[PDB]
């Protein structure tokens, strides 16, 4: 199998495979498999008081498969950099899940003595360490 | 009585919410006056203060001393020593302490109200449990929405160690009573726990009236399926 | 899937065991939870020991678990094993129900004891063994014989009168030495896997018949686990004894249907896929040697064997040594260009990466040579040595400096094609290889040919450049062993950056370079030699 | 140091399960003078036992005493007065203790385990909470099935005072960690709390699995 | 016929792949002779190559002029002000051109082959369509694997303007015919488009048979009461 | 200017749908008077008054002729040539007229919209493509339902020639942008191509949603 996309902001995985046929070669078979993981316990925006549970999930194929990173092409005798999509609007996407390799913090005001301080919390405590 | 000397670690509310992490050295059971003299091993800008005497158990003088500016040597892991000397002595005492090792990170659980309290429709009770952390010190705070509640509105017990299934760990609880109008309307509540082994010194968890599932509805659409993935 | 460990583990009762599992050294993985679990017929691991302080009821006092973040490993030690510990287990990180795990099988079997009526013998596959057998004093000249007990029946393999079985031709011998010895010995060289079982001696047909039944086990070699990355490198150490120091060596790779395909020999052999990226060093006093493979790909993983046989392949009766390789694919080695194209008379500039922590080391640059077992000599280093054939056309610069250095090579020819390696003195050692191709075309910068000068006269030299280099920086420099340094400021529109030399003694003789750069990243250069007459 | 007399209520564990409860009138801060005379004034029932001295605060001869057999007149609602004699003043000592009133019954809850613990396949945690009782003394016991568990297998905190507005009330918690496969079998667990206000002297609640889930999903695919 | 002057903007291919932003000034329809004059305001390259006095059909003579320059200045917003002093006027005549404003980057689509062209097993057609860009000039290339195909193997049309959804935009097309044994095997093809309004001035799109219309899809939804982390 | 004389063909838009298909015998560039006599070597009996006697661009005079009262029925394919006259040097000029063979019928393909456009719901794009015909003369007309669309709501390109294996052939494209609600509702669209070589001179295609039927999805949910 060949991995087409593996998206972590919405936790989607797409693979595909060609199975030929040596009997009248228009009965060829092309197969595509999609794997979706739906969370049921986290908010709409990722900040704590927010619309207590997301209950509607929307998956558009063209939004999952996009390649938002440049590339290098050799045209005649030079190498040029090129973009790979039309939809790379300049980051304001709503993610459905957390990412295991990224940080997510929050800011809370607390009181210590006759003052008020503004401290920072951690929502995924494994992934935020100063090293 | 018999004179003793010990060293106390700086308090956790200052290491996480302030700047001045005062470390202190004490003394108990002196007899007649205070001619006591002190020193430490580091003296990097150490403006040491001795202060006045006091009265200990049954009545006995007891003078301590404090060393300002001890945050970065503590978190870096240096070691401190304290020796005193009373005028009826030919042997200075000693004490040492350091920031501990072999630590563990607490597990925080926030529990929904029981089912019998929601029917009587007066007040409901939320519970916060922290479990499995090796040094005994911890902080617990609550939030309603985004505003912090005052400390005179909830009750939190002390930190005791739990039965052994390996290494030795500790645990703590707290409860909060809130009105059933504010709970059945859709407000959210959060519990924040602070500890040394946590990464950014604080972590939190949150709950509301929907969490705990009932028969919830979910909808998935999956709009275009065969659509040239590129 | 990025987790790796030993697939099969064997042990006997009463003794301890130690298991190692591997993970990428990402900071998420250095602080997450490690676990050791056992799965039954319900589809779920029951955790037995954890990284957070959990020890189960069955493992209290016996086991523990340790984590080493700087390696990227964690170790599980179990003691006082028993026969009820035979089953399937998993190493892993995180939460048990996900798939960041690795499967392990474990088999314990009961040990020896009380069986003084049978002796034992255990050697390695392909080594030497000898069997010692008494034959009684009432026999001086009466037959000595061996008997192989194959299943149903016993057969004969060597008499004391010269009959030796066609399975054992040439690799068996019976010795009764002198010195008044009335025992005998049977020596076997080049042991195979088809020689296991239970033998039995004999001294004659007679009533005496001092038999003593014996065992012969043969050991397969346990593999060694190697954990590497994509586009990195690996070094194998073959360490056979001095008794095979004069035999040919090889390195093959196992496959599905019991077939090694050979990867390298000492009789001059090489696979087509490993062209340009494999070495084979000469051997030591003790016959030890090493094999270096660079630029690792996804299909480079599996079992590897190195052995010793005269025809240079894997065959029955040769000692071996095994390795198990795993390629990560979650690598932090930066994706660099692999092929670099130039034309005749042009230049090339190559970025060579290394690891950021050893920035005070010494760097080198090498050209690979075939037509041998494989060699790779130096061309330039990072302190001021350069090969005599490459004088005035090669330099090494430490310019980007965050785990990258540059090499500049101009005056290209068609001979300069091939594969080139970059090395470091550090402990961690990636070796990166780049190929140089030569194509047709005309170079960008344009300089005159060789230049003369009169003694005591000013000289001016031009260097024209195209319109695409009009946004860069331009320079002239004078080439030396330590590196070329720029000259103080002579510029114009899209043409003619000109060097000028006011007076001339012979100290101004040598090679000079004209080049462009974008601040830190260097580009195309060109060279010109300046003589001085009288 | 300085002398001080104080009494003590009978213990709570000996009222509910045991038979004979004690009643102490201790005298701390004397350092000497072994000739001390305890004498309870309603002098009937048993006979008063004196005590040998001990050490307290590095110098005190803190002598004690026990008047046994007063467990049932405690529950009926009597009143006791202790006295003593110390070698200085013109006065003896005297204190008083009696069972007070306006008591309230505890409300006990037993909570199910959280959901993030079952993912790890280790021990799971049950929590028992008792709230709203007027005298501070309480007991907590745990049961699995019908067999009782020893006291070294769980953890209870003390009983502090909770921030009520109307009247003064107290609260207490306890946790018990059991095996995950024991939970997944279907075994039942129980929490018992004993108090003075409960007439049958013990109340208990019970939790297990299957107590209370089902989701209704809909896909569209256009 | 009538003497008219014009400046001409530099060619897209030379300017994008290089910096040879050469300008071109030309008066058309001179009276009798070739003795004309030229003058630009940025006199950097004073060796302006005046071309030979060529002619044009039905009685027309024209003069050309080139002012060679580099890509740098044209992209920063200078201005260029060619002039002429042909003898049939008593006052000169100018023209001025600069870089364009109010630009839009294009939308690039790459269409899979149709159904009834795959059931003949001889050749297949790929189609690249670029739509919605404000200046009328654009580049189109093709790639197979990673090697650029030569320009004589495909067909590109011109850039017309589309009917108005308010403002003025343009569109192009190009097709490429491919052996059907190479499409069904799994080779990849690519369409590359270059235009002034793009940020990196180039954009490409790759397609193959795996990224086309499939004939069997399997969707598998998995609920997660545990957490959302996507291991 | 330098004079010339040319001859044209009847336009294709009239040959299939009208009765005003008429031919041409023009004269490009003149500075003289009426010395014109036109003679066409088939003489079926029509009326052959001249076209518009007028002028041209940049000071050139011109004459022209058309054949109004006979709609040119040359499906049999005559030679049909014009031989003009003017009082110049002794060569009154003729012209060139013919009908070549090698007629190839077109192949027309109509494409579904790109799937990226369906997710945004503003407007979708359809594409017609006609390929493989030898005479470079073709007309393209769109249809929605059965009401023809006007010529200002779509865009079509010229007719270019394509690289091929010896036989020369031509191609043409066209696009049309419609609203997303009309696509998702279920409306039908059609492309229509008119060419010389066809038996009824027009080829249709059709497309809508639910036009790719054999896709075979399969859904499953666990726990
Ligand atoms: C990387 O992993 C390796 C293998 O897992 C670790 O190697 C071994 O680690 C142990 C414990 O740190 C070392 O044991 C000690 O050895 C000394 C003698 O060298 C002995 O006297 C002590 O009682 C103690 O057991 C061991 O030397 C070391 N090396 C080998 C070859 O076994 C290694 O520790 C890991 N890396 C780091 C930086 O920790
Ligand atoms: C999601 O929540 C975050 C909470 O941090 C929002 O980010 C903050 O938005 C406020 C709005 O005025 C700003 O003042 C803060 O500076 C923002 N903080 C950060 C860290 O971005 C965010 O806007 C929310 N997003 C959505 C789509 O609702
Ligand atoms: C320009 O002059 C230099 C110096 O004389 C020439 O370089 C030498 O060429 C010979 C001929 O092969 C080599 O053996 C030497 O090793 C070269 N280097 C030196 C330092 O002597 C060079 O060949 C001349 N010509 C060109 C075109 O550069
Ligand atoms: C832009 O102008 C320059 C200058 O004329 C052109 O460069 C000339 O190119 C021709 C053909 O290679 C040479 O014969 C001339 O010698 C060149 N002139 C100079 C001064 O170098 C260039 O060709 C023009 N634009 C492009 C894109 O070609
Ligand atoms: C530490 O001691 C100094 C001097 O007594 C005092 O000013 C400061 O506030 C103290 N810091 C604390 C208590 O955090
Ligand atoms: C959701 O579930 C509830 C109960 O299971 C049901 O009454 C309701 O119709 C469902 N749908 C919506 C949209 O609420
Ligand atoms: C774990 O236990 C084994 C055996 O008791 C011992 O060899 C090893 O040193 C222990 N590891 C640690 C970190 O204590
Ligand atoms: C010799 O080898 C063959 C190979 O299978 C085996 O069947 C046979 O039993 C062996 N005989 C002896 C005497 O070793
Ligand atoms: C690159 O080098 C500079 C100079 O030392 C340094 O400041 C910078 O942090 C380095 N960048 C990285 C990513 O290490
Ligand atoms: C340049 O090279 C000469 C001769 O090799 C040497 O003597 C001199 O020191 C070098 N100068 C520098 C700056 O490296
Ligand atoms: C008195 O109390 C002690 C401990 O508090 C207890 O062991 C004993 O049973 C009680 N009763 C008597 C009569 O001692």
């Amino acid at each position: 199998r060949i991995v087409l996309v593996d998206n972590k902001c919405k936790c989607a995985r797409i693979t595909s495979r060609i199975i030929r046929s040596s009997e009248d070669p228009n009965e060829d078979i092309v197969e595509r498999n999609i794997r979706i993981i739906v969370p049921l316990n986290n908010r709409e925006n990722i900040s704590d008081p927010t619309s207590p549970l997301r209950t509607r999930f929307v998956y558009h194929l063209s939004d999952l498969c996009k390649k938002c990173d440049p590339t290098e092409v050799e045209l005649d005798n030079q190498i040029v950099t090129a973009t790979q999509s039309n939809i790379c609007d300049e980051a304001t996407e709503t993610c459905y899940t957390y990412d295991r390799n990224k940080c997510y913090t929050a800011v809370v005001p607390l009181v210590y003595g006759g003052e008020t301080k503004m401290v920072e919390t951690a929502l995924t405590p494994d992934a935020c360490y100063p090293d | 009585c018999h004179p003793r000397l010990s060293l106390h670690r700086p308090a956790l509310e200052d290491l996480l919410l302030g700047s001045e992490a005062n470390l202190t050295c004490t003394l108990t059971g002196l007899r007649d006056a205070s001619g006591v003299t002190f020193t430490w091993t580091p003296s990097s800008g150490k403006s040491a203060v001795q202060g006045p005497p006091e009265r200990d158990l049954c009545g006995c003088y007891s003078v301590s001393s404090v060393l300002p500016g001890c945050a970065e040597p503590w978190n870096h892991g240096k070691t401190f020593t304290c020796t005193a000397a009373y005028p009826e002595s030919k042997t200075p005492l000693t004490a040492t302490l350091s920031k501990s090792g072999n630590t563990f990170r607490p597990e925080v659980h926030l529990l929904p109200p029981p089912s019998e309290e929601l029917a009587l429709n007066e007040l409901v009770t939320l519970t916060c449990l922290a479990r499995g952390f090796s040094p005994k010190d911890v902080l617990v705070r609550w939030l309603q929405g985004s505003q912090e509640l005052p400390r005179e509105k909830y009750l939190t017990w002390a930190s005791r160690q739990e039965p052994s299934q390996g290494t030795t760990t500790f645990a703590v609880t707290s409860i909060l009573r809130v009105a059933a109008e504010d709970w059945k309307k859709g407000d959210t509540f959060s519990c924040m726990v602070g500890h040394e082994a946590l990464p950014l010194a604080f972590t939190q968890k949150t709950i509301d009236r929907l969490a705990g599932k009932t028969h919830v509805n979910v909808s998935v659409v999956m709009a275009e399926v065969d659509g040239t993935c590129y | 899937s990025p987790i790796f460990g030993p697939e099969e583990v064997n042990s006997v009762e009463g003794n301890s065991v130690s298991i190692t599992c591997y993970y990428p050294p990402t900071s998420v993985n250095r602080h997450t939870r490690k676990y050791w679990c056992r799965q039954g017929a319900r589809g779920g691991c029951i955790t037995l020991i954890s990284s957070e302080g959990y020890v189960s009821s069955k493992y209290a006092g016996r086991a523990n678990l340790t984590n080493f973040p700087e390696n990227g490993t964690f170790v599980v030690n179990i003691a006082q094993l028993s026969q009820d510990d035979s089953g399937r287990y998993k190493c892993g990180l995180g939460i048990n129900s996900r798939g960041l795990s690795f499967d392990v099988s474990l088999e314990v079997s009961q040990g020896p004891g009380l069986l003084n009526d049978t002796k034992v013998y255990t050697v390695d596959l392909g080594r030497t063994v000898t069997i010692n057998c008494p034959f009684k004093t009432e026999n001086a000249q009466k037959r000595k014989s061996l008997y192989k007990q194959i299943g149903l029946y016993p057969v004969l393999v060597i008499d004391s009168s010269g009959y030796v079985n066609p399975n054992y031709t040439g690799r068996i011998r019976l010795d009764i030495q002198g010195t008044g010895q009335l025992l005998f010995s049977v020596v076997i060289n080049q042991l195979r896997l088809s020689d296991a079982g239970q033998y039995l001696c004999q001294a004659g047909d007679d009533s005496n018949s001092n038999k003593k039944n014996a065992d012969l086990q043969v050991l397969k070699p346990e593999p060694e686990l190697v954990y590497e990355d994509l586009r990195g490198s690996v070094t194998f150490h073959c360490a056979l004894g001095p008794e095979v120091a004069n035999v040919a060596k090889f390195l093959c790779r196992q496959s599905s249907g019991e077939n090694c395909d050979v990867v390298v020999n000492t009789l001059g052999k090489r696979a087509p896929a490993f062209e340009g990226r494999i070495l084979l060093n000469p051997q030591d006093k003790d016959g030890s040697f090493s094999v270096v493979i660079t630029g690792l790909r996804k299909e480079d993983a599996g079992r590897y064997l190195c052995g010793a046989h005269s025809d240079g392949q894997l065959q029955e009766g040769s000692p071996i040594q095994a390795w198990q390789l795993f390629v990560n694919e979650e690598s932090t080695i930066p994706r660099s260009p692999t092929v670099v194209k130039g034309v005749a008379g042009g230049s090339v500039a190559v970025l060579c990466p290394y690891n950021r922590k050893e920035s005070k080391s010494i760097k080198y640059w090498c050209l690979w040579e075939g037509a041998q077992n494989g060699r790779c000599p130096l061309l330039v280093d990072s302190e001021g040595w350069v090969k005599a054939q490459y004088e005035g056309r090669l330099s090494l610069l430490e310019e980007p400096g965050n785990g990258t250095f540059t090499v500049i090579l101009n005056q290209l020819t068609s001979r300069d094609a091939g594969f080139y390696w970059c090395l470091t003195n550090g402990d961690t050692l990636w070796r990166t290889t780049v190929e140089i191709k030569i194509i047709e075309g005309e170079p960008n910068l344009k300089v005159p040919g060789n230049v003369t000068a009169v003694l005591g006269e000013t000289l001016k030299v031009p260097c024209h450049f195209p319109c695409k280099f009009s946004s860069y920086e331009k320079y002239w420099c004078k080439w030396n062993n330590t590196g070329c340094q720029a000259l103080p400021s002579c510029d114009e529109n899209s043409r003619l950056v000109s060097l000028t030399l006011n007076l001339v003694t012979r100290a101004d003789e040598g090679w000079y370079w004209c080049g462009v750069k974008q601040g830190h990243f260097y580009g195309e250069t060109a060279a010109v030699y300046v003589a001085v007459e009288e």
